[PDB]
């Protein structure tokens, strides 16, 4: 199973893009499992129709197959879950969930073509970086947009990933662009990717078809398969399917990104 | 000053400057103020301090693993009761027994249930709560439960923050218990001043301050260890707070002086003739008993000195070495000189450059160096026995002095006998010197066991490094 | 309820003594400053006054996680510690044991230990956090880690053929069962008597890591415990294909030891003449020390206690309950197993107590809280005579209050000094009889 | 007054918190902004973007910490202090925030600076009790969650309400309302108003999505700083006025999963014909 | 006399009448590698069964054929009829069996190896086994291999005991007193002095030894180690020995009494510990425990320090 992880800034479109990619891949006949590493239990919201499903941690011997719920296109939606915000340790919860899944051999007793780890926005402990260890994921993409803090989060995540890339873990496959509509957005998100020596997998624009499908609890593939955004997501899923070029991150320093941002502030003036 | 407004005690390293690594000459550790083998944590010291308060129950908010320390401290508690002429019974420490789900979702309900169980089963006058490494990583917020249950039952409920990783030395576990007791149990603005009672901050050793200060017409209030919630409560009414070891007596005594107005004695620790004399001059100057002291100083000088002439003769040119503690170690290094024993090296597990009392005239190291000379191979190390072997071969002593575990067996495998001093009052005062001479004589006779072990044992270290 | 007064076991990182119990093995701990000292000082030093040994006590390296190793991680501290330990200490095998901090924080331990293994360094890592369980779970984890990362793959044409008469012995937990050294010595002596080559794997009798490298070549695995060691045995069955024999009852006395040896022999297929000749000699030595005890215990004027209450881990709890019932004919009172077994094995454990004799049927309650244990002892009227409590140092006060005697037989045995004492088999049964009845007679002394 | 700002990830917590902090500072208030993010970007727009060492970066390089050495004076005189933490995927940032808050409480710097407002800008993934420290019965009483018209933002707001409700029934902080961010169309305002009305809460203000913010961000400046007279700075000034005098905090009353789902489904039929 | 005189009369009677005379061409040639052991008084030394078991085990281990003659390990009248076939008579006792040894030497001509000190520990046991091997000219390879194995086992349990011995919190007794027969008295003094390094405070031998051997026993106690010189007194009246115990000064530390039930009250008077080693041992059940040899020294340490730490028990 080609195992992928998705990182980036919080609330930027990791779950939206991940669900659209999984839907477009399952539209092509493949078997895809989307694992949610956010304790909010919302990564596969658009694949289950918005209905609440139990998580792995709600079973903590355990049988991890009872936490596997499949939705649109037969996508295997697995949610790690966790506590309500502000108590406990969700990082240890993701560690426990992934350990239980591995001990149950879910990724191999299922015949999945793809596994996409959708992680939360704030990687704060080594329990949220479990997907990017050795033998877990090989392609890791960080979603980002034209927003300067999105680029900041992506660069900080490159710094975080570099430790695992240098230690036999996953390599930075590239960058996924989202909410890219104007030409300035494309230019400022291409300059960053050229400065860090990686490659933008594809560009995704901000369209209200995703808003409508979200409110409806669906994804653009299911909601409007004949719309432009659905075709864009199909192209992105195809690009992820055949992607191979992953490199060790080369993140910019604080001063480097500070000057890069100052060099792009004047482009809007 | 001590910050009592907070329910969390600062660490000893942060408040004083604790040094848990050093090697050199004691004069230098006095002027200055990759491989590890395991240490003690603050949670264990909290178990041994707040778990030995009689009439109170200590709650361990931890996984069941952190509650292992109940065995050693239960044995020490029982032996302390037997020594101090009290009925013998087991101490009751209760653990919340946290599991993996409590690490994921928090374990505050289990903590509240355990506190309620403590109250139901034992109905104590106080309840302490001990924090651990995992419940501090996840931030369980024990203070809300503590406040609610204290308001409910009525008895104080004291949260002690004693994580292992918070401080690099375990002496902060004394700070935690003393902080909690000061903030909750010790009554403020009392209407009774017991002018004949003095707070002796001690441990579970034979009662020697009772008879000693009884000659001065004083009553002894042993606190913290084998003490009653009422004894802890009437600690603002005593006329003075004293102790034997500086390390265990700084925080509580200084905070008592600052907050509750209990006079604090800035006197040398009572070890050796000079130290014990200067200690009694001031414990009896605070209580206005500077007339029964000189009549007790003279009596003991006229009783122990004739017996110490023959005792120094039986130990001529014998080499000694103290490897334990911080301040109940400079006292040995100074009493041994009183017996003429050679001491050219030592190992203290930490060194506090300053004390909570912040008084310059309370340096144990300065007293040990200025009086009774210097130690040329002084070394600080947080109870690591890969370094003890090097020190032992550097000085090569006939016998060592230990109180804490972990260092004596290595010396035994090297053929060097050790004096165990769990009863901390054995070497206190003039009879302390007379007892330590006999202890050295007995131990030197015991040298045949360690020499037999040293000839038929293999150290785990490798000869590449053994060199 | 969750609470536990007067703990009956220790942390899962306390299985460092399982590794330290292997000769020439030094565990390495990645944990807080005082986890290693606490586990040693409570399971060994104040549990029979057993020592650290070769690679235990204060010899164990530890990371001593400070506030820096928690906020920023401590994988580099573990790497540095292993690098320095490879040059400071002389060990056949190093075992890495992580505490509750590396397990909560999520330190990538494999990324540190793996490079050492790729160089051929004999090192192993196990994940034993405080929240995972007690020292029994940690023991199973350590055994599996050592097996997988040190024994490795098996090739009969390279690593040696399989000897049907070599047995791996998975038995009581080292250093937690107070008499484990003598007990393992007795077990190995009996197994070698019936004609087996024994991989005892722990204690002085073991051959070190050479005995562990020979695990795949062993004919089968013996699990001499009601529940501990069954995970290891199942892992070995899956991995190498070794059959397993589960002997839940540890045989204290000639009656149980004869049956135990007969069943082991019927397993392996050993010679029925060597087994019945070693057993004949052992019975001959054992019985003659009984007639004289009989005289005492069949003609004692002041009467002997008739009811007992065993409170201890499943291994000793059930060996003592079997012995004190089928040999001494004592009345089985309150039995409480306090090692916290997994819920799946509890039913069979209890079913062993059901058939504890053809005439006697009893039962056990799994209770880790000593307050409830004390209250059930108080809530079980022990006839007119005084009852004998077979427990720990927590039962001293209760036995003094119930006018009865106490024999310490497990963790914590704070009032026994143990060097080579055994309570299993023939010699161990005799020593146990002496201890029990010296304690009972010493009531007017 | 001590305030905490929560919300969904990447929703504007840092930006709106910096804007309101700058507005309060310009009015003459002593405001300190405490960043509870390991990335140390919460106060990025108060310092020009340049890196400032945090408290957790003073702990790893020293033995005794003086919390003052980690307090940095930002735009307008704001005591911008970052908690900091490790790089992504290592360490424990929640314990880092616990240690930071404990450190500045023990140093009593909350009371030795003669402050007027203490605002805790938190991260968006409140994953442990370390990040709930600023709502923990004695550290802050006014908690606001930033939310937008996006359904996942509202989902995160409801989840945070469920989380805060535990601390509210413990003597801790009470939910003070909802911050509305990135609201341009009338649908954006209507949907969030209905969500707030369904949860018995209030909207303190509505701030639209503008390019003023974007540009002032690139420069490392605040909208109050880069554009002191624009139509987006004025909305931040009025939201700072509305958060200064806020007093009507309530125990959060969130919707369960089914209720929020049904509500979103009902509002999906209104977007089709709007 | 006492039970000791009765023992040395009974054994002499069996040797003189039941064993009879010996013909080396009729009863079998004398075996130079067969030994007769005359060490302990049965049923009076409380732990005689385990002691004889250990002695037989050691002697068999170095390569001898042992006639232990008492206890379960013996074969009864078969070993007593093999007395004339033994290479030499081993008297592992200070004075008990010397008369029997002389009677055997006169009747038969067997050389007598007198071993006044019964071995407890590894040093004493190694010396004992080497002296027996030198006397009987055994193969030193088997002797050295057995010594190496036994000491490898012994010094491991001692590597484990060393932690408690050097590290126990409340300290351990420094001086001791032994009251009992001369055999155990001397064995225990030698052990407690050479292995443990305890200080001898008062040794009283209560079995009424004849005056012809008391000087020899006093000499054996005058050198109980290369550097400590002690002594011993002979008093058979319990009141006199109790008064002498009360008149003895030990120090600040409460001593440990290796006496018997008659010293229980006296032991509690001194606040010390009482290890009943002699007669009568009325407060302990004994089946197979041993207090001598390689394995018995460990049991002795267990009992001593279980009694020592069990004051707050
Ligand atoms: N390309 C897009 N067009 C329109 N809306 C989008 C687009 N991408 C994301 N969104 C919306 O923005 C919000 C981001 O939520 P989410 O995808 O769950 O972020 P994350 O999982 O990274 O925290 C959701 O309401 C989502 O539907
Ligand atoms: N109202 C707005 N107008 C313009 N840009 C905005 C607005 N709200 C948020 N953003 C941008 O969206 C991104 C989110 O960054 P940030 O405010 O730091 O998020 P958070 O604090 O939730 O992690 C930043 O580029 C921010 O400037
Ligand atoms: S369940 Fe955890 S791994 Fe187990 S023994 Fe406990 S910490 Fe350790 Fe504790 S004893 Fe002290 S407070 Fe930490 S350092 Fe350690
Ligand atoms: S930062 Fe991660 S490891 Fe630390 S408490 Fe929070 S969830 Fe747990
Ligand atoms: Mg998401
Ligand atoms: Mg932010």
């Amino acid at each position: 199973p080609k195992q992928i992880a998705i990182y980036g800034k919080g609330g930027i479109g990791k779950s939206t893009t991940t669900s659209n990619i999984s839907a477009a891949l399952a539209e092509a006949g493949y078997k895809v499992m989307q694992f949610g590493c956010d304790p909010k239990s919302d990564s596969t919201n658009t694949l289950r129709g918005g209905d609440y499903i139990p998580s792995v941690l709600d079973l903590l011997r355990v049988d991890a197959h009872e936490a596997i719920f499949q939705g649109f296109g037969g996508i295997y939606c697995v949610e790690a879950g966790g506590p309500a915000p502000g108590v406990g340790c969700a990082g240890r919860g993701i560690i426990t969930a992934v350990e239980l899944l591995k001990q149950q051999n879910v990724f191999e007793e299922l015949d999945l073509d793809y596994v996409i780890f959708d992680v939360l926005g704030d990687v704060v402990c080594g329990g949220f970086a479990v997907p990017i260890r050795e033998g877990i994921a090989e392609h890791v993409f960080t979603v980002s947009s034209s927003d300067f803090m999105a680029i900041y989060a992506a660069n900080n995540l490159f710094k975080g990933i570099q430790k695992y890339s240098n230690a036999g873990g996953a390599l930075l496959g590239g960058v996924i662009a989202n909410s890219i509509n104007t030409d300035f957005h494309r230019d400022i998100i291409d300059d960053f990717v050229a400065r860090t020596q990686t490659q933008v997998v594809q560009y995704v624009p901000r369209s209200l078809t995703v808003t409508q499908a979200e409110l409806q609890g669906r994804t653009t593939i299911e909601a409007a398969p004949e719309s432009a955004q659905a075709e864009i997501y199909r192209t992105l899923a195809r690009s992820i399917a055949d992607h191979t070029d992953s490199k060790v991150p080369t993140p910019l320093n604080a001063q480097e990104l500070r000057d890069w941002s100052a060099s792009w502030a004047n482009q809007l003036i | 000053p001590i910050n009592l407004k907070t329910s969390v005690v600062e660490s000893r390293e942060q408040r004083l400057g604790t040094i848990i690594a050093w090697d050199g000459k004691a004069s230098d550790l006095s002027k200055e103020s990759p491989f590890s083998q395991g240490s003690v944590c603050s949670e264990q010291m909290v178990e041994c301090q707040a778990g030995n308060v009689r009439g109170a129950v200590l709650v361990q908010h931890s996984p069941i693993g952190c509650g292992a320390g109940q065995v050693i401290y239960n044995s020490i508690f029982r032996n302390g009761l037997a020594i101090r002429g009290l009925p013998v019974e087991n101490l009751h420490l209760i653990s919340t027994n946290l599991r993996e789900r409590d690490m994921v979702y928090g374990g505050l309900d289990k903590l509240e249930r355990t506190i309620r169980d403590a109250w139901e089963r034992h109905h104590p006058q106080a309840i302490f709560i001990a924090t651990s490494c995992p419940t501090a990583i996840i931030g369980d917020d024990i203070e809300s439960v503590a406040s609610q249950l204290e308001a409910e039952f009525g008895i104080p409920v004291i949260p002690l923050h004693c994580e292992g990783f918070k401080s690099k030395h375990w002496s902060t576990g004394f700070d935690a218990t003393q902080h909690g007791i000061l903030r909750q149990i010790v009554r403020k603005n009392p209407e009774r001043k017991q002018e004949d009672l003095v707070n002796v901050i001690n441990l579970w050793g034979s009662d020697v301050f009772g008879p000693m200060l009884g000659e001065l017409g004083l009553r002894v209030n042993y606190v913290v260890d084998l003490a009653t919630v009422e004894d802890l409560a009437q600690m603002s009414e005593a006329a003075a707070t004293v102790g034997f070891c500086y390390t265990l007596s700084t925080y509580m005594a200084a905070a008592l002086e600052q907050e509750f107005g209990v006079p604090e004695v800035k006197a040398p620790m009572p070890y050796g003739f000079a130290g014990t004399d200067a200690w009694l001059r001031e414990i009896a100057r605070v209580t206005h008993r500077e007339e029964q002291a000189e009549a007790y100083i003279a009596r003991e000088h006229a009783r122990v000195k004739p017996q110490l002439e023959a005792l120094r003769e039986k130990l001529k040119g014998i080499k000694g070495f103290v490897s334990t503690g911080s301040a109940y170690a400079h006292g040995m290094i100074q009493v041994l000189r009183e017996l003429g024993v050679t001491v050219d090296g030592s190992l203290v597990f930490h060194h506090d450059p300053v004390y909570d009392s912040q008084d310059p005239r309370q340096d144990s190291l300065a007293h040990l160096v200025d009086n009774y000379g210097d130690v040329g191979h002084f070394s600080v190390g947080n109870r690591q026995q890969f370094q003890f072997y090097g020190l032992l071969q550097r000085v090569k002593p006939d016998f060592i002095i230990i109180r804490h575990n972990g260092l004596a067996p290595l010396a035994s495998r090297l053929g060097i006998p050790a004096i165990p001093l769990g009863d901390e009052h054995i070497a206190v005062g003039y009879q302390g010197i007379l007892n330590l001479g006999e202890s050295i004589l007995d131990v030197l006779a015991h040298r045949k066991f360690h020499e037999d072990i040293a000839a038929h044992v293999r150290l785990p270290y490798r000869q590449d490094w053994l060199a | 309820t969750n609470s536990i007064e007067q703990v009956r076991y220790i942390c899962s990182i306390g299985a460092m003594h399982s590794a330290s119990a292997i000769p020439r093995v030094i565990p390495i701990t990645h944990c807080g400053p005082g986890c290693a000292d606490k586990q040693f000082m409570n399971v060994a030093f104040y549990n029979g006054f057993q020592g650290g040994g070769y690679g235990g006590g204060a010899v164990v390296p530890s990371t001593n996680a400070t506030e820096r190793e928690v906020v920023f991680g401590g994988a580099e501290r573990l790497d540095e510690l292993i690098g320095a330990s490879l040059q400071v200490l002389d060990a056949d095998l190093f075992v890495v044991l992580t505490g509750c901090i590396p397990d909560l924080v999520g330190d990538d331990i494999g990324s540190v230990v793996g490079p050492y293994q790729k160089r051929g360094v004999p090192i192993v890592y196990a994940e034993t956090g405080g929240f995972r369980g007690n020292n029994f779970t940690g023991h199973e984890l350590v055994t599996k880690a050592i097996i997988d990362q040190f024994v490795g793959d098996y090739d009969a044409e390279r690593d040696g053929a399989r000897e049907p008469h070599t047995v791996n012995v998975w038995s009581l937990l080292p250093y937690h069962n107070t008499f484990w050294r003598g007990d393992l010595t007795e077990i190995k002596r009996l197994l070698e008597g019936i004609g087996l080559k024994v991989n005892i794997l722990f204690g002085p009798q073991s051959a070190g890591v050479a005995e562990w490298k020979a695990i795949p070549r062993a004919g089968f695995n013996l699990v001499l415990s009601p529940w501990l060691g069954l995970d290891t045995a199942r892992h070995l069955d899956r991995k190498y294909g070794q059959p397993t024999l589960h002997r839940p009852i540890i045989p204290i006395g000639a009656k149980e030891t004869g049956a135990f040896l007969r069943e082991v022999a019927a397993f392996a297929g050993l010679d029925s003449a060597v087994v019945e000749a070693f057993i004949t000699a052992e019975e001959a030595v054992y019985y003659r020390y009984l007639e004289d005890f009989t005289d005492f215990y069949a003609e004692y004027w002041w009467g002997l206690p008739a009811k007992f209450a065993v409170i201890g881990d499943s291994a000793y709890n059930l060996a003592l309950t079997k012995f004190l019932v089928n040999q001494l004919g004592l009345i089985p009172g309150l039995q409480i197993i306090t090692d916290n077994p997994p819920e799946e094995v509890r039913e069979d454990i209890r079913a062993h107590y059901h058939a504890i004799a053809d005439d006697v049927a009893t039962d056990v309650s799994f209770e880790e809280d000593s307050y409830t244990i004390h209250q059930k002892i108080r809530a079980t009227d022990f006839g007119h005579k005084a009852p004998i409590l077979f427990g720990t140092t927590w039962e001293r006060d209760l036995a003094k209050e119930l006018k009865g005697a106490i024999v310490e037989v497990g963790f914590p045995a704070s009032y026994e000094v143990v060097l080579s004492r055994s309570y299993l088999g023939y010699r161990g049964a005799l020593t146990l009889l002496e201890k029990i009845y010296t304690t009972t007679v010493s009531a007017s002394a």
